[PDB]
């Protein structure tokens, strides 16, 4: 109750210099699991126009908007456009109530007095309390609008959820001593309580309207013209499509490499073969394969979480160091003599992630690492199991893998470790696009954690629905 | 009172162990528990010291220790003394840090010294003779400030525009001297701290008089001088007759200034334990008068 | 220019079997002949600054 009153304050507080409007949020079992919602650190909240443009960037354009690189050496970007997506996210107040509620009677035996249109009750294992503010650029808020909604965890993952301000605004805007505020915050109480789900209805959550909040007073105005709503819809095509397409790129690479070879595979994983097997159906496997990859293959393919790090602010300034020693000058006399010793080189071993596809029972996993290492005696490639295990999926004739290195280099394997080999290539993506749906979030410092970088953080935080809270 | 306190070993003690515990003879050892007997291991603040947890957590528990000034060592037995308030004791500086004459003396936890050493005590197995660092008033408070600032600071900053602010206020440099502050964690302990700061801090703001607020700016148009320099500095990024003259609302809202700005003081000051009159000019030993 | 540089100064080509001669050299190494004669004693070269 308290992050919605606190909520609204900063909001008024903060009108003038930002426009935007508070809009108060609960989450329930409908959006979050139980352990997502008692070990949940952070949310964050972003806004994007009726044009897909997140209110972050500059408002005609940015330098984003080019096609991405390819490089290791830009890493679509590097730190700066890091920097243009990290501020484009705002962080909101929350609060988690973590034992079996309903929410009406909760909110009655807090100060408010609710009278709402029907009195339907709604029961909730778990409640999250938060504030989000959606922007109106103007006394005037578009239907076309979208607001993304995104929630945090200790080790870093987020989930991402997008709803258009048409669906909150559908009915709110359609009909449209002395006193402390606090007391009569709780005395004009709540009367609304309304469902909305994201725009791919994956998610519900419930928005609490107050009589008292400075919403009412302003009398702004609201509208939805159908084509800013048509290019909205194109926008948000656009945003759900980067990693189909990045996929589409990797099978007509395939396919182009598989045309220009010839159909000639060579050896690239140790795998001891034989003559006398029928390679034909092999052939006819890998056919099969190949199609039921494309219908299986979602945005956990190993080509997003391989891209993922290198979208992180360090992996240009790395890169650069990386380039700079593998072309570094021989050691003169002297500096073997007298001076440092030379710097270590790439460890023999790599870090990759794979796509396992097996056809007799059709089935594809997707997020799967493995560590590679080039045996001596051939330079062939040994793919094993991050426990040190050799991986038998090689030997396994209805079997074929797509592995990405961690420098987007791509194989297609066979049975028998014959492999089609080339690069993913980025530029089908806007630097922007990529960039936005996929960067990794970096930490704020929170209550429990060092202020110095690279600790051992003590015991994460957590709220108990089962244990009696610690004071 | 329980005026002494039988400290027992059960490790017995070698030739060495009885040398290197006679020297400390006057050293300032804590006890959690303040009982006639105890054991070895409660002995100093090894029971507590816990580096993933941070400095404030063990400053914390210090700060509500008994304090006790070590005695004669005999087979097994180390016979701690409990000092009172308003007498002289003779007290050993096994800390770093320099004395002055005159100086009122506090404790915290040890700090980071330069070479790194730091004269480990009476390992017996895996136990330790970790003992504080009786410390004078300014480094403890610049100390604790450093600390709240680092909490109140970097508080929703990432650790890239965190990194350099918290690497330059971790070293305090005192009397030619270089300290830095172990773990500065974000603490449970230290979130209560900054928001009593944020209500005192209020309350400053809200309570304060026209004459209190805006005695800076009068000054600046009538003076100027180095000191004005650097205040107006202070709020430039920032940056007539009264029309009320009432020296009851004068009275009253610095009455009550004074209460808040106390409460912020507490914050930031520790306990005087020790108040120094006579160093010995080796700085290895002082002649203190006992508070608390 | 090499040449015509060492030419100018008086001095003669790098003389060393160059990998193992050079690492003992590195290592050190007595490398100037003397004089056919002398009369005023040991050779006190300046160092230039």
């Amino acid at each position: 109750m308290e992050t919605h009153l606190y909520s609204d304050l900063a909001f008024e507080a903060r009108f003038a210099d930002d426009e935007q409007l508070p809009l108060h949020l609960v989450l329930d079992q409908e959006v979050l699991s139980n352990e997502e919602a008692e070990t949940l650190r952070y949310v964050y909240y972003r806004n994007v126009d009726s044009a897909g443009r997140s209110t972050g960037r500059a408002p005609g354009g940015d330098e984003d908007d080019a096609p991405a690189s390819d490089d290791a050496e830009d890493a679509v970007g590097g730190d700066r456009a890091f920097d243009r997506e990290r501020r484009t996210w705002q962080r909101a107040c929350f609060r988690v109530l973590p034992r079996p509620l309903e929410l009406l009677d909760y909110l009655r035996q807090s100060g408010l007095t609710v009278t709402l249109e029907k009195e339907q009750r709604v029961r909730m294992f778990y409640a999250v309390f938060t504030t989000l503010g959606l922007r109106c650029p103007d006394n005037r808020l578009s239907g076309a609008q979208t607001l993304h909604l995104r929630l945090v965890w200790p080790d870093g993952s987020y989930r991402d959820w997008e709803f258009l301000a048409r669906d909150l605004l559908r009915e709110e805007m359609e009909a449209n001593d002395e006193v402390a505020r606090t007391d009569e915050w709780k005395g004009a109480g709540v009367s609304r309580l309304r469902e909305v789900w994201d725009v791919q209805h994956r998610v519900r959550l419930r928005v609490l309207w107050y009589v008292n909040s400075f919403w009412r007073s302003r009398e702004l105005s609201y509208d939805d013209h159908e084509v800013e709503l048509y290019r909205a819809l194109d926008a948000y095509r656009a945003r759900i499509a980067v990693e189909y397409v990045l996929i589409r790129a990797v099978r007509d690479e395939i396919y182009a490499v598989l045309r220009r070879d010839g159909g000639a595979l060579p050896q690239r994983f140790a795998c001891h073969v034989s003559r006398n097997m029928s390679w034909r159906v092999v052939w006819e496997l890998c056919r099969h394969a190949l199609a039921l990859w494309m219908d299986w293959a979602d945005v956990r393919s190993c080509i997003i979480k391989a891209l993922t790090p290198r979208l992180s602010r360090g992996a240009a300034a790395a890169a650069q160091r990386a380039r700079r020693q593998r072309e570094r000058s021989a050691p003169k006399p002297q500096e073997l003599l007298f001076g440092p010793r030379n710097e270590s080189g790439p460890p023999a071993e790599q870090t990759w992630y794979a796509d396992v596809v097996r056809c007799v029972r059709a089935q594809v996993d997707l997020g799967v690492e493995v560590r590679a290492a080039r045996c001596p005696r051939t330079g062939l490639w040994i793919v094993r199991d991050r426990r040190g295990r050799l991986r038998r999926w090689l030997s396994q004739p209805e079997v074929c893998v797509l592995y990405v290195t961690p420098d987007l280099d791509f194989y297609w394997v066979l049975p028998g470790g014959f492999a089609v080999s080339s690069r993913v290539t980025l530029h089908g993506l806007a630097q922007r696009a990529l960039r936005d749906r996929f960067q990794n979030f970096e930490a704020v410092l929170a209550r429990g954690m060092h202020v110095e970088a690279g600790r051992q953080e003590p015991e994460t935080p957590r709220v108990s629905g089962r244990r009696l809270p610690f004071d | 009172m329980e005026a002494n306190i039988f400290c027992t070993f059960d490790h017995k003690l070698s030739i060495a162990d009885v040398g290197k515990l006679t020297k400390l003879v006057a050293a300032v050892v804590p006890i959690p528990q303040r009982l006639h007997l105890i054991k070895h291991y409660q002995l100093g603040l090894h029971q507590f010291v816990d580096h993933t947890r941070g400095y404030v957590r063990l400053r914390g528990l210090l700060r509500n220790m008994t304090l006790t000034l070590m005695r004669r060592v005999e087979g097994n037995q180390i016979l701690l003394h409990v000092p009172t308030h308003g007498l002289l004791y003779t007290v050993l500086n096994t800390g770093p840090v320099t004395w002055e004459k005159g100086d009122a003396l506090c404790v915290l936890p040890p700090l980071f010294h330069g070479p790194l050493a730091r004269e480990n005590l009476l390992t017996l197995g895996q136990w330790e003779l970790v003992l504080p660092w009786i410390v004078p008033m300014p480094l403890a408070l610049e100390i604790n400030q450093r600390l709240l600032i680092m909490g109140l600071f970097s508080l929703d900053r990432s650790y890239e525009e965190v990194k350099a602010a918290v690497q330059q206020l971790q070293t305090i440099t005192f009397r030619d001297a270089t300290f830095t502050i172990p773990d500065p964690v974000i603490d449970q302990h230290l979130l209560i701290d900054m928001k009593t700061a944020c209500l005192s801090m209020s309350m400053v703001a809200n309570l304060a008089s026209e004459l209190t607020m805006t005695y800076v700016r009068k000054l600046a148009l009538e003076d100027s001088s180095m000191l004005l320099v650097k205040c107006q500095e202070l709020l430039m990024r920032l940056d007539a007759r009264p029309q009320h003259v009432s020296p009851d609302d004068e009275i009253a809202r610095l009455s009550a200034l004074f209460v808040m700005l106390r409460q912020l003081d507490d914050l930031i000051r520790e306990q005087v334990v020790f108040t120094v009159c006579d160093v010995s000019p080796d700085n290895k030993s002082a002649t203190c008068i006992f508070k608390g | 220019v090499d040449r015509w540089i060492r030419h100018a100064a008086g001095v003669e080509r790098p003389q060393l079997l160059d990998t193992e001669t050079i690492s003992m050299l590195t290592f050190g190494s007595m490398s100037e002949r003397n004089a056919a004669a002398t009369v005023h004693g040991q050779k006190a070269a300046c160092e230039l600054i």
